[PDB]
């Protein structure tokens, strides 16, 4: 009982009772309750770490793989990056990927198909529903539209 | 209250030969202070992380305690408050200029 | 193991270090990236830092940050003393009963 | 011995001079590691002593917290196809 | 394919007739994957004066 | 009641208390509590 | 404040032969149940500054 | 008061940014036009909002 009494007034005092990453909507990320917000205190310094990780090859990647590799690991035109610029990561941003990054950012390209739908021309939405189809592993039709 | 209306503070960092040649012609009588003797550092206000049984062997490298007086004073003897930097390593003043930011 | 040694010429085990680092070359002051290993007490490298960051290639990431601290604290560090009086509560139950006459 | 063609090239002896001096730390930031690991798996400082009649079970409350914790940080870099997003 | 290269290169458009063959080296890179591996902390000595 | 007051210390200073692959819907991915992802852990 | 934090110096308690040393670390449950609220606004944008 | 900190961190560099960073850094960093402050008022914060 003298525990409990030093807690709940240790409790009264602080205001701290004891007790869905990236571009995520809105649900999920208003659904993290206590002791949630702490493990994703520590799944951002993981996440952080791979991001790390991930420039870090990403970098190397533009001095060490020929044009001929990257050619056929992707079947599209090299593009040549200049090499006095790769110590600052300029118009690159790399973040790890989720499946609810996923469908958040398949449905942010929904809703901007469903607006610029008719004020611009057939193009930008093509493009759009293409990169849709591209999240849904569906490389055929990303090029076939 | 009101660190705005603060007239000087005074910190301290561990910095060394390298940093203070990274940037020239801002730091003078670089020559005065002892930059080989593998001494670690022994101030005793300064607390750190640095083991006090580490100190680099080489030359431009080695780690020194500087101070740097962030504050306020007057320069042309007007009166008016001129916001001034000043930066010592042990006795040896190195350098003073008006707040560059 | 210990006692794990290949035979042969070319698959040879040995410990290799690595000085990952910053040293000034031209004598300018200017520290410039540099890597360098040794076997033993024969050094086998020294260049430049050949990735294009010209940083350690080394990515720390704490579970538990330390305030002003480059390392982590990990998550035993507030469970000490714990594990420690529930393991003697359990082990003093096990004691009563085993100790007993059944 | 001169591998390099600089001004000013390090030395094995210096190097392993500045390893040697940077050790120290290491090694107490290691003695706190290896803490840290014998009271995960129950062994070493945290042994219980063993004594004839008596019992020498330990629960494992740090191992049990930190496998209620390895799966939910470990989901989100498996979850999609492609890991980095750029 | 050497006619699109020779066009790529200089700019003239330029059909190709096989003469011979030569003998060339090539420093062909086998391997060329970058490689992330989880260090042990007894094996890491980091600079105790980066506060 | 001293191993329930020391978990329930334990589990007040680390805020862990005890207690669907692929390209799948929102729903049953959302589904998953605790245990579940530790069962996905070895299903991966 | 820092040593009431993590139980040492001034808070540490007395080691007596026979008697136990225990102290919770209720001070520390406090803390850690406000650091991660606290810092995850600042991390939950891609952007973190918005003018 | 955390967010205050960080929003002053920002203005901070935001000012350091105008006069240390030349024109062809900014036109790499953000591929758009340079635009000029004027480094006079750059002490009030005129006409950037930073949080």
């Amino acid at each position: 009982v003298m525990s409990q009494m030093q807690n709940q007034e240790a409790e009264a005092l602080t205001g701290v009772k004891a007790f869905a990453y990236g571009d995520v909507a809105a649900g999920i990320r208003g659904a993290l309750d206590a002791a949630s917000k702490r493990e994703m205190a520590i799944l951002r310094r993981l996440a952080k770490g791979m991001a790390d990780i991930g420039t870090k090859i990403c970098a190397m990647n533009a001095v060490f793989l020929s044009e001929t590799e990257v050619v056929r690991i992707t079947n599209e035109e090299y593009v040549t990056i200049n090499r006095e610029d790769l110590k600052g990561n300029f118009d690159i941003e790399v973040d790890i990927n989720t499946a609810e990054v996923d469908n958040q950012k398949s449905q942010d390209l929904g809703f901007m198909v469903q607006t610029i739908g008719n004020t611009v021309d057939q193009q930008v939405t093509l493009k759009l529903v293409a990169r849709i189809a591209e999240l849904k592993r569906m490389p055929e039709l990303a090029h076939e539209l | 209250g009101d660190l705005d209306r603060a007239l000087f503070a005074v910190v301290s960092f561990e910095t060394c030969k390298a940093d203070l040649l990274k940037t020239p012609d801002r730091y003078h009588n670089l020559d005065k202070i002892d930059w080989e003797s593998s001494s670690p550092l022994t101030d005793p206000d300064h607390e750190s992380k640095t083991p006090g049984d580490f100190q680099f062997r080489d030359a431009m490298r080695k780690r020194v305690i500087a101070y740097e007086y962030w504050g306020f004073w007057d320069t042309n003897g007007d009166g008016e408050l001129k916001p001034i930097v000043a930066t010592w390593i042990g006795t040896t003043l190195i350098r003073m200029e008006e707040n560059p930011y | 193991p210990g006692d794990f040694q290949f035979r042969d010429a070319m698959r040879k085990r040995v410990i290799a270090y690595e000085y990952w680092g910053f040293w000034d070359t031209n004598g300018d002051g200017e520290l410039k990236p540099i890597v360098a290993t040794w076997i033993g007490t024969t050094l086998i490298r020294m260049e430049e830092n050949p990735y294009p960051d010209g940083k350690l290639p080394f990515v720390l990431v704490p579970y538990m940050p330390r305030k002003r601290e480059l390392y982590g604290e990990a998550d035993a560090e507030l469970l000490g003393d714990n594990q420690k009086i529930l393991g003697a509560t359990m082990r003093g139950m096990i004691d009563l009963l085993g100790r007993s006459a059944n | 011995d001169k591998l390099t063609n600089w001004k000013k090239e390090p030395s094995i002896q210096t190097l392993k001079a500045d390893l040697e001096a940077g050790k120290p730390a290491h090694d107490a930031i290691m003695k706190e590691i290896q803490k840290w690991n014998d009271l995960m798996k129950a062994e070493g400082s945290a042994k219980p002593p063993k004594v004839k009649g008596r019992s020498q079970v330990q629960p494992k409350l740090v191992r049990r917290q930190a496998e209620w914790r390895y799966a939910p940080l470990s989901e989100p870099f498996l979850s999609s196809p492609k890991l980095f997003k750029l | 394919k050497e006619a699109v290269n020779y066009f790529n290169e200089t700019g003239e458009a330029t059909y190709a007739i096989q003469t011979g063959t030569t003998e060339v080296e090539v420093e062909k890179a086998v391997v060329n994957r970058p490689t992330v591996e989880m260090l042990d902390p007894n094996n890491v000595v980091i600079d105790p004066s980066c506060n």
